[PDB]
């Protein structure tokens, strides 16, 4: 089943792209 | 110094193939020739 | 600046390409040197690359330069990129490349088997490596 | 700041990738064949890069620095590992060592006086400057530097790098900040560390950006405790070498008097070269020599000697004289070098009689301007401003460095090429540096040679003319 | 977040500290500007003092061979080299001097540095990185303890010239880092200390180094050419095969009467150092006349052993005279050429005692013409070894001036300190 993996990964790229940069925290 | 000579040398130094030792240079040299062979024969059959 | 010779070079015009161009080149050469189908070449490519990058980034801890004594004594290269400003554009590209590689290298061999299992594993580990949460954590 | 042609960038990345790849192969088979009481200190980068190019560095010479000096030939024996400078030597053109005003040879005024002072006081003395290292010559030196730089006091050291590394800890410490500049000397960086001061960085003399960092930093209170800091010091350099570019003084000074920050000038390369009289950048750019609180310089690149000095408010000099480690502990500056500095300043100020030293500046102006304009015309990529006597040509590839340096050497012209670790990845310079001792004929010859080599190596990146 | 309007005031009612604390009064005390060669009997202010603060143990200042060699080199070379050794700073005399030093001590290869303090600091940071372990000595002068700070390693001090504490510290270190087993372990020591003037015992340091796989970095600048039976160094003194030590450093300011220093060791070390130091790849090189003087001085030392012996007797004699001093007491080793005098029964705050020492030295110079040197610490020097006045006895001192020195010292000290 090609379709399921391709669709899941497409929304995966969407998720990774749409996010935003952020610093790590201090103590 | 001839045209071809000049070209060889210039290309040699651009791709960083100057400082390798002879055998490294040899090996790398060949590869491009193999590549070309492959391509033209393939192109011939594909067209 | 980024004030780090070992990680600042991933910012001048062109890096992104080079990369693709090298992989393209790899494909070409491998299939040419010995007869293979494109799918085999892409899998050969994917695993080659798996090995190559996974080792470097995710196991090379430190820096080669003696400029700073040891100030990054233990941090994989991937932990030093963009000075730990998690999920920047460069990081997104380095994450994106394995996904496209997996998709095409599996497709062109339209999920048969040996190859498919191998690459499943591959992409998996590489993506696992990254991940914002996973940082300085064994 | 630099125009990188696309295909040049791609070629540079590909070539470096190919070196890292052969490197790896070699290293791994070495290792495996090796495997078929104190820990070892030692590899990759150095071995690979330096061994592939090590006949282009540490070339021994057998004469005084001049316009034409002789270079020792060097054979390698058992395959390219230890070059052993044999006998037999050449006769080049000196485009390496900097000595702008041409003071490192033997003229008439300075050398007899230096020899006489050596005979009187003999080589070096044997103590520090607090106990028995203070001879009359040192006092004369301090007065001369005070009267030549402008500021009300000075102290002279024996080494510039030591000067910075031992002075930066004294002025700033734990709870202070150092907004340095992106590229400086390593000694300044070291100096920073020598104390407990945080080190921030702005972007090569774009004062706008300095302004933003400054405001921001001042808000942000301290690091993560939010106290206010107690000092802020801004370290800049007169003419930034290996980039050619000169510094934006008036802008920086007004921004540093905005937010009450302190200034720390570093006029090493630009204390004998630039100036209608030869005073530095504080004369060229018309900045009053009271808005800077510390000036450090170096007698090496212009006076043909070996030292270093600090000038500033008369309070700061007493504080350093009573608390600077490289004043209490180190041995004083040798006497002959002290009197050569005295003699050179007397020549520049025109205090020796005839007008010999009044035209050395004229000579350097013509030489530098003509050489830079001609290199621009021929199609090269010389960087920098218009009247600083450094003009790094730019190469961009690793293999271009041996080709260019070896070709120039064969046609009897000596240059200085700078590699990867000392630069960023792409930027690979080869920095020329003019003197007021080269004649017109020598510059014409070097222009012909560099043109031929640039034609044969393809480094005429900008369009020709 | 903040607004751009708000940042304006926060950047307005902040006010920084002055660049320097206000000058007090102690600070101004001038050194004795003197006008001659700073030999044994120099001259200052037109008077004729007897110098005791110049560190030329062998008395090579003013020698004529150094004069002629420096004259010839100065005539044919100039006064400067004008470039760092990496590009075009290597004159032939530099390589000749390196070969000469290596032949002297006995070692594969050597290296030269442009300044004395430089050696210490560059060397230590080149040899220990973030994770190493260093067992220092608590008496190391500023040059050494700046390099110790620059190389961000783990420093563990032990008592001044105490071998029991050295053994205890070594055993504790072995206990602490048993698991991980890769770190290198150095032991930074010093042949003859500037702050105390006592000789390190190298036999026992070697024995404890063998049992625990450590490494030594010895700074023998006050022993090279003065201490040994022939001038080779501390190794002669305590007679140990000289490759036991791993790094040997010296500064040529003292005995050779030139400037700069060297760093001797085996090939590996040396090449490493050479290509990736910091005070070597970035700084200018020695002016060639200094290197010429250095070679001449080395051969003069090598071919004239009589002065070495003479020096030892001279120090002996000085000890003999100062033996009976009431207020303050000798605390240096019987052989070393630094007659350290430590005051007894300290009055109180160290500032008062140090001012007492400065007053004593000034009075000595003003009344008896006899330059001496009273220990001085910055606020960056972390030594806690007692203050005192040092005496750099040399081989060019007569008996009469020496004798007189004791006399004056005695008198002044007793009366003013009681
Ligand atoms: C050239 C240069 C030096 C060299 O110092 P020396 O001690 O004379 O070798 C030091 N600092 C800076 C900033 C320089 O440009």
């Amino acid at each position: 089943g090609h379709f399921f993996v391709e669709g899941l990964l497409g929304v995966v790229i969407i998720i990774l792209l749409t996010r935003k940069s952020y610093k790590p925290p201090k103590r | 110094m001839n045209w071809v000579q000049r070209k060889i040398y210039l290309y040699n130094v651009t791709f960083g193939l100057y400082m390798l030792d002879w055998w490294e240079r040899y090996l790398f040299n060949s590869l491009v020739v193999v590549l070309m062979w492959f391509v033209l024969y393939n192109g011939t059959r594909y067209f | 600046p980024d004030m780090n010779r070992a990680t600042e070079w991933f910012m001048y015009p062109g890096v992104w390409t080079t990369y693709m161009l090298i992989l393209f080149f790899g494909w070409l050469v491998v299939l040419s040197v010995s007869g293979c189908s494109p799918g085999m070449a892409w899998t050969v490519v994917n695993l080659a690359h798996f090995v190559v990058t996974y080792h470097s980034f995710h196991w090379m801890k430190g820096t080669p330069f003696a400029d700073d004594q040891g100030i990054y004594n233990g941090l994989t290269w991937w932990e030093q990129m963009d000075n730990g400003q998690q999920l920047t554009r460069n990081r997104k590209f380095l994450t994106l490349v394995p996904v496209v590689l997996y998709l095409i290298a599996s497709h062109t061999t339209d999920y048969r088997h040996p190859w498919l299992f191998l690459n499943t594993l591959a992409v998996m580990v590489l993506v696992v490596a990254k991940f914002p949460n996973m940082h300085k954590v064994r | 700041m630099i125009t990188i042609p696309y295909l040049t960038a791609v070629s540079t990345y590909f070539s470096y990738g190919l070196l890292f790849a052969f490197g790896q192969l070699r290293d791994f088979f070495r290792r495996f064949i090796d495997w078929w009481g104190y820990a070892p200190i030692c590899d990759f980068y150095i071995r690979r890069l330096y061994h592939r190019i090590q006949d282009c560095f540490e070339r021994p010479i057998s004469s005084a620095p001049d316009a034409w000096f002789d270079v020792v030939e060097r054979y390698s024996n058992d395959n390219n590992k230890t070059l052993k400078r044999t006998t037999k030597t050449s006769r080049c053109l000196n485009l390496g060592s900097y000595n702008y005003l041409g003071f490192g040879s033997f003229d008439e005024y300075c050398t007899p006086r230096v020899i006489e002072s050596l005979k009187k006081f003999s080589a070096s003395t044997c103590s520090s400057r607090v106990d028995a290292g203070t001879t009359s010559v040192h006092a004369e030196l301090e007065e001369c530097v005070t009267r030549f730089v402008g500021k009300p006091a000075a102290v002279v050291f024996g080494m510039g790098y030591a000067t910075n590394s031992a002075i930066i800890p004294v002025l700033i410490g734990k709870g202070g900040l150092i907004i340095s500049d992106s590229l400086n000397h390593s000694s300044i960086v070291n100096g920073a560390r020598g104390s407990g001061a945080t080190i921030r960085v702005f972007q090569h003399n774009t004062p706008s950006h300095l302004e933003r960092v400054l405001r921001e930093q001042i808000a942000e209170g301290q690091p993560r405790t939010h106290r206010p800091w107690k000092k802020i010091i801004v370290v800049v350099e007169g003419i930034y070498s290996m980039e050619g570019e000169i510094c934006h003084l008036p802008e920086v000074v007004a921004i540093c008097k905005k937010y009450k920050a302190y200034v720390y000038l570093d006029e090493a390369h630009s204390i004998g070269a630039i100036g209608k009289t030869g005073k530095g950048i504080c004369e060229l750019l018309g900045v009053d020599t009271a808005d800077v609180d510390v000036m450090m310089g170096t007698f090496t690149k212009s006076f043909g000697s070996c030292g270093g000095y600090i000038a500033g408010s008369k309070e700061l000099i007493q504080y350093l004289k009573h608390q600077c480690p490289a004043h209490l502990y180190a041995t004083s500056i040798p006497t002959p070098s002290a009197q050569q500095i005295i003699s050179a300043i007397k020549v520049i100020l025109g205090e020796d009689g005839s007008n010999r030293g009044a035209q050395k500046l004229a000579r350097i102006r013509e030489n530098s301007n003509f050489f830079r304009a001609e290199l621009q015309k021929m199609g090269f990529e010389v960087l920098g401003d218009n009247d600083s006597p450094v003009m790094p040509i730019m190469l961009y590839n690793p293999a271009k460095i041996p080709a260019f340096s070896r070709e120039c050497l064969r046609q009897k012209v000596a240059v200085v090429v700078v590699g990867f670790p000392a630069t960023p990845l792409l930027l690979a310079r080869a920095r020329i540096c003019i003197s007021a001792s080269h004649s017109r004929e020598d510059l014409i010859r070097a222009l012909k040679v560099i043109s031929k080599v640039g034609d044969l190596s393809g480094i005429k990146y900008f369009p020709a003319e | 977040p903040l607004t751009e309007q708000e940042i304006d005031e926060l950047c307005d009612e902040w006010v920084p500290e002055p660049l320097i604390p206000p000058i007090t009064e102690d600070m101004k005390h001038e050194p004795p500007v003197l006008e001659s060669a700073a030999g044994p009997h120099t001259t200052v202010n037109g008077k004729d003092v007897v110098n005791f603060a110049s560190a030329n143990y062998l008395g090579l200042i003013g020698h004529e061979k150094l004069l002629e060699s420096c004259t010839s080199a100065l005539e044919k070379y100039g006064v400067g080299s004008c470039g760092p050794r990496g590009f075009y700073g290597t004159i032939d005399v530099h390589l000749d001097c390196e070969t000469r030093i290596s032949k002297f001590l006995g070692t594969p290869d050597s290296i030269l540095y442009s300044y004395g303090l430089s050696t210490m600091f560059s060397t230590i940071p080149c040899f220990c990185k973030k994770g190493d372990v260093i067992v220092a000595d608590e008496g190391v002068h500023w040059g050494i303890q700046n390099g110790l700070q620059l190389s961000r390693s783990t420093i563990v001090y032990f008592k001044h010239n105490d071998m029991e504490s050295l053994r205890i510290t070594l055993e504790k270190i072995m206990t602490k880092y048993k698991r991980s087993k890769n770190l290198r372990r150095y032991i930074v020591a010093e042949a003859v200390y500037q702050n105390s003037g006592q000789i390190a015992p190298l036999d026992e340091i070697v024995k404890l180094k063998e049992k625990y796989r450590f490494r030594v970095i010895l700074d023998e600048s006050n022993s090279f050419g003065v201490l040994g039976r022939s001038g080779r160094g501390l190794a002669e003194h305590h007679s140990v095969p000289i490759e036991k030590i791993d790094v040997v450093t010296a500064a040529m300011g003292h005995a050779l009467a030139t400037e700069g220093g060297f760093c001797t060791g085996n090939a590996r070390i040396i090449d490493y150092q050479r290509l990736s130091s910091s005070g070597y790849v970035f700084s200018a090189s020695l002016p060639p006349y200094l290197a010429s003087a250095a070679i001449t001085a080395i051969d003069v030392i090598d071919q004239n052993p009589d002065m070495l012996v003479k020096l030892k007797q001279n120090v002996a004699l000085l000890w003999k005279g100062l033996s009976d001093i009431k207020g303050m007491s000798l605390t240096s080793n019987r052989e070393s050429p630094i007659v350290f005098l430590k005051l007894e029964k300290s009055s109180g705050s160290a500032k008062d005692d140090l001012l007492l020492l400065e007053k004593m030295a000034d009075r000595a110079l003003k009344e008896d013409s006899l330059l001496v040197v009273s220990s001085k610490r910055s606020f960056l020097d972390k030594c806690r070894l007692p203050v005192g006045i040092k005496l750099y006895v040399s081989a060019g001192h007569s008996e009469s001036d020496l004798l007189k020195a004791s006399e004056s010292l005695k008198r002044l000290a007793s009366e003013l300190l009681l």
